[PDB]
C-alpha cells in the first residue's frame, strides 16, 4: 500500500531547474503598500534545486516576464483589475559560487 | 534495465519526409532529456536536437533549425524527430540518446541506431551467392550480398548461432551505384558437414530475408 | 579540438588523449566508438567515470585543456574516442581519436563466381585477406598474368577486439564475355617482405 | 510575442494547494550530521498558495510518508543507497490562524 | 467564452455501461476542477463524483462507488464519466460543472444536462397528429392550434415550431408516461385567428434517441 | 435539511430560505437556482459572495449553523426551485430543495378542446384535449364528460410553470379512448373545477 521513488529519480527530480514556485506579489512589490492585491500570491516559474557539489550553486540564467491579471484593491476605497508583470526564470543552472 | 529503442529509419527523395520514433523503457521521458545525435557516413557525431519535456525546451541545431521539430508523445514513452525537408547532407545514422543530471552534461544510455538516406532512387533488393569452402582445405565459407540499395544490410550466420570468427566485411559501392559486402566465417575442415552452413541476410529498407546454404 | 589524431602503443603502454576547449565551466564528457555501433560515455562532469568502465580509464583538466587517460591499455579498448564539450545552450562534439594498436599470417583465400551470378551475366571474383596488419597494401590483380586495377574493390574490417589485426576483401568485377576467356585468375598483395599471389583454375571445381 | 494570465488563471493557479517544493534532507531528517546525501534537497508536495485572506492559512489536512532513495556517502569509503522517509501533504486547505 | 457541451445520453439496460462526455471551451481543465451532479426524474440534486486534473483529485459518491469512473483528457480539455454497471435507480438527467476557487467551494458554469435511463424497455419512434385550430377552439381574436406526439420511448423529445421562428406564445406541456409504458406530449401556440391559414404553421419533432424527424403541418379544420 | 419544503408569495414580498450545516463545515455553503427544466445556475458563493450577474435582490447571510438566502423583491422572472450545497473536500450535502411559486391574482382559464384527428382516428386511437391557460391558481380539477359522463382512468394531465410574464399556468389534460368509442359519442364536455370558477367546454363529434 506504499510507494517508492527510485534514485535515479530523485537526483533528477531535485535538481536546479526551474520550478513552478508560489510567490507572495507582497515579496516582489514592496513599495505599493497602501494596495492588498487579490490573490496575494502568483505562480511564477522560479529557480530551485540541488547541485549537489559546494563549489556551485543554483543561479537563473535565462529570465523573462510574464504578465497576469491581478485586482489591485485599495484596502477600503476601491478595486481595479490591473496587469501587474512578475520576473519568471526560464532556465537556471549551477555555477560555481563567486567569493 | 533502461533502453532506448529506435525506429523511422529509411529512404527518402530530397525534398521528402520522415518521422523517427525513439521509445524508452526504465525510464520516463517527462523528467528527463531526449537527443538526436547524427553521426554522418564516415564523419563525428552531430547533436540534431532536444527535447526537455518538463522544462519546455525544444533548441535544435541551426543547420535542422526549422526544417526538423522534436516532440514527445508521454503516454507513449516516445520521443519523435519529425523531419520534413530532407536534404542530402541529412543523410546520418540517427541516435537517441538520455541526458540524466546525475551524469552532469551528458548522454548516458545511449540509442541503437537508425539509418536515414536522403536520396531519389529506388529501393532494390539483394542477392545471396555462397561462397562454397581446395584452398580452405589448408581449416576453411562465406555470403556475397551484392546488388542492394539503401543501407543496411545485416549478414548473420546459422540464425545467430555461427558467430565465432565472422568477419562480414563493410559495404562497397558499385560502380553501378549498388551496394555489395561479404559475410565470411573461417570454419574447420575437419568439421565437413557436422554443424551447418546457412547465412542470414536481413535487409529491411528493402523487407528482404535470406538463409542461404553455402555448400562446395 | 582532440589529440591525437591517431596513436600506437602496445598493451600496458599508457596513452593519453587530449581536448581541447576554446570553456563551459568543466562540463565534459569522454565516449567510446566502436566499430560502427553506438556511443557509449566513459567519463562524465569531466572526471567522473560510468558504471563498468574499466579502473585504467581516468580523466584530467588541465584549466581548459581535457584529458583521457588509460594507463594500462588493454586489447579491448580499440575505439574512436570524444569528448562532448557540452554546453546549456552550445552542445558541441569533440573531434574524434582513433585508438590504433600495433600488433605482435595472412592466410590469403580466393572464391569464384557463383554459376548463378555468372549466368546473372556478370562475372566477380573475390580476393580474401585474413588478420593482416598494416594498412597501405595496394592489392594487385592479374587475369591471366595481366595487371587489373580499378576492377578491384577492396573492404578492410575494424581492428579486432584481440589480435587487433584486420580484414580485407578485394574484388574483381567484369563481364562475362570478358570472363570464361582465360583460365588462370591470380591476386597479388604488395607486400615488401613477400609479396604473395593466389589463384584457381575456371575448368577445375 | 507577449503572455497574459486571466484573473480567474492566476487565482486557481496560485491559489492554496499542494505544490512540488524542493527541501533540503536536513530540513526533515536533522540526524547525522557527519554524513553526506546525494541529491542534498528532495522534491516534496507541500502546501503553498495564497488562501486570499488574512485571517485564515494554507495548512495540511490529508499528509502521509513517502519513501525515496538518497545515496548515503560515508564520511569515507562507503556508497551505500538508502531509503530515507519524508512526510508530504496530499490535500491543503485555507482554514484560521492562531 | 467558458462553456461545458456534454453529449452520450441514452437508454441503457440494467447491467449495462455508458461514457458521458464534458467538453470545455475557453478555459484549461488542467488547472480546474470538474464534477458531476445526477438529477433523478422529479427528483433532488445528488453529486456523482469529481476530479481535479491538475491535484490528481478522483473521490467518487457512495451510490457511484466502484460502479463508475470520472477522468479527463487534458489535450481534448474534456473530461469523462464511464459508467458501468447502471442499475435502474441511476435514471437521471447528468450535468457536469466547473469548481473555481476564486469562486470558492462552488460550481459555477454549468452543463446543459444529458439524459441517461435505465430500463429494459425499447426504444419506440414517435406518432404525430395534429390538432387542429376548429372554429370553436378559435377564441375570437386568439386562436389555439397544436401538435400531439404519441407512444414514443424513451426520452427526451425535441419539439421546435416553423423551424424555431415561431416561438411567441408556445407551450409545449411536459410528457406523460402513459400507463401502457410509452411517453407522450402535447404542444400548443395561441396564433392569431386573423392568420388563420395565410401563416403558415409547421411543429418540428425530433427524437434523437431514435433518429426519428417529424415535421407535421397544421390547418384549418 | 431544507426549509421551509414548498412556498407560494406574491410580487414584490421578500423571501427568505434557511439551510442547516449541523456538519459544521466553515460557511462552505452556496446557493443554486433551478429554473423549469434547465441547467442549475449558482447564486450565491462563501455563504455570503454573489456571482457576477446575479441580482442584487439575491443575499446571503449565516446564524451560526443556520445559513439564509434573501431575495429582497420577489420578481416573477425568480420562479424556480433553490437548492443549498454545504460542500467540503468529500461532502457536498445537497438541500431538500424549496419550490417558489408566486400568487398571481386568480384568473379563470382559457379554455380549449381538440377532438381525435382524422389521421388520428384512422389509426385506431381517439385523443380528445382540453386546454387551460393563463389560469391561477395551479390546483384545477379538471373534469370529462362523454355525453355528459363522468370519465375516470382516462385522463393524462399535464401543466407548465408558471409564466415569466403572466405568472399563470397552463393545463392540458386528455381524454384518451379507441376510434369506436369516438364515434358512438356526440358530447364531448371538459369541465374545469377552479375554486368558484366551474367552466366548462364542449363538443358535438358531429359538429367536426
Ligand atoms: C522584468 O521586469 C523587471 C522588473 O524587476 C525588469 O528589470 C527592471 O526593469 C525596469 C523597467 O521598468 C528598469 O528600469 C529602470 O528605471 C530607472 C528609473 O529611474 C532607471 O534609472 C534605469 O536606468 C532603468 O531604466 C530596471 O533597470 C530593471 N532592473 C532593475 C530594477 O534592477 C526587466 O525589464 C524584466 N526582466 C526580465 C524580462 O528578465
Ligand atoms: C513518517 O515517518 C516517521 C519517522 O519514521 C514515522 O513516525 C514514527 O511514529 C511516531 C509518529 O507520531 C513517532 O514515534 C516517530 O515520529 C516515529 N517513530 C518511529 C519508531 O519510527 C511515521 O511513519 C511517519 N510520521 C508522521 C507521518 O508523522
Amino acid at each position: 500500500h506504499h510507494e517508492v521513488v527510485k534514485f535515479m529519480d530523485v537526483y533528477q527530480r531535485s535538481y536546479c531547474h526551474p520550478i513552478e514556485t508560489l510567490v507572495d506579489i507582497f515579496q516582489e512589490y514592496p513599495d505599493e503598500i497602501e494596495y492588498i492585491f487579490k490573490p496575494s500570491c502568483v505562480p511564477l516559474m522560479r529557480c530551485g534545486g540541488c547541485c549537489n557539489d559546494e563549489g556551485l550553486e543554483c543561479v537563473p540564467t535565462e529570465e523573462s516576464n510574464i504578465t497576469m491579471q491581478i485586482m489591485r484593491i485599495k484596502p477600503h476605497q476601491g478595486q481595479h483589475i490591473g496587469e501587474m508583470s512578475f520576473l519568471q526564470h526560464n532556465k537556471c543552472e549551477c555555477r560555481p559560487k563567486k567569493d | 534495465e533502461v533502453q532506448l529503442v529506435e525506429s523511422g529509419g529509411g529512404l527518402v527523395q530530397p525534398g521528402g519526409s520522415l518521422r523517427l520514433s525513439c521509445a524508452a523503457s526504465g525510464f520516463d521521458l517527462w523528467y528527463y532529456s531526449i537527443h538526436w545525435v547524427r553521426q554522418a557516413p564516415g564523419k563525428g557525431l552531430e547533436w540534431v536536437a532536444y527535447i526537455y519535456p518538463s522544462y519546455g525546451y525544444t533548441y535544435y541545431a541551426d543547420s535542422v533549425k526549422g526544417r526538423f521539430t522534436i516532440s514527445a508523445d508521454t503516454s507513449k514513452n516516445t520521443a519523435y524527430l519529425q523531419m520534413n525537408s530532407l536534404r542530402a547532407e541529412d543523410t546520418a545514422v540517427y541516435y537517441c540518446a538520455r541526458h540524466a543530471w546525475y551524469y552532469g552534461w551528458g548522454l548516458d544510455y545511449w540509442g541503437q541506431g537508425t539509418l536515414v538516406t536522403v536520396s531519389s532512387a529506388s529501393t532494390k533488393g539483394p542477392s545471396v551467392f555462397p561462397l562454397a569452402p581446395s584452398k580452405s582445405t589448408s581449416t576453411a565459407l562465406g555470403c556475397l550480398v551484392k546488388d542492394y540499395f539503401p543501407e543496411p544490410v545485416t549478414v548473420s550466420w546459422n540464425s545467430g548461432a555461427l558467430t565465432s570468427g565472422v568477419h562480414t566485411f563493410p559495404a562497397v559501392l558499385q560502380s553501378s551505384g549498388l551496394y555489395s559486402l561479404s559475410s565470411v566465417v573461417t570454419v574447420p575442415s575437419s568439421s565437413l558437414g557436422t554443424q551447418t552452413y546457412i547465412c542470414n541476410v536481413n535487409h529491411k529498407p528493402s523487407n528482404t530475408k535470406v538463409d542461404k546454404k553455402v555448400e562446395p | 579540438t582532440q589529440s591525437p589524431s591517431s596513436l600506437s602503443a602496445s598493451v600496458g603502454d599508457r596513452v593519453t588523449i587530449t581536448c581541447r576547449a576554446s570553456a563551459a565551466y568543466g562540463r565534459v564528457a569522454w565516449y567510446q566508438q566502436k566499430p560502427g555501433k553506438a556511443p557509449k560515455l566513459l567519463i562524465y562532469k569531466a572526471s567522473e567515470l560510468y558504471a563498468g568502465v574499466p579502473s585504467r580509464f581516468s580523466g584530467s583538466r588541465s584549466g581548459t585543456d581535457f584529458t583521457l587517460t588509460i594507463s594500462s591499455l588493454q586489447p579491448e579498448d580499440f575505439a574512436t574516442y570524444y569528448c562532448q564539450q557540452r554546453g546549456w545552450y552550445l552542445f558541441t562534439f569533440g573531434q574524434g581519436t582513433k585508438v590504433e594498436i600495433k600488433r605482435t599470417a595472412p592466410s590469403v583465400f580466393i572464391f569464384p563466381p557463383s554459376d548463378e551470378q555468372l549466368k546473372s551475366g556478370t562475372a566477380s571474383v573475390v580476393c580474401l585477406l585474413n588478420n593482416f596488419y598494416p594498412r597501405e597494401a595496394k592489392v594487385s590483380w592479374y587475369v591471366d598474368n595481366a595487371l587489373q586495377s580499378g576492377n578491384s574493390q577492396e573492404s578492410v574490417t575494424e581492428q579486432d577486439s584481440k589480435d587487433s589485426t584486420y580484414s580485407l576483401s578485394s574484388t574483381l568485377t567484369l563481364s562475362k564475355a570478358d570472363y570464361e576467356k582465360h583460365k588462370v585468375y591470380a591476386c597479388e598483395v604488395t607486400q615488401g617482405t613477400t609479396s604473395v599471389t593466389k589463384s584457381f583454375n575456371r575448368g577445375e571445381c
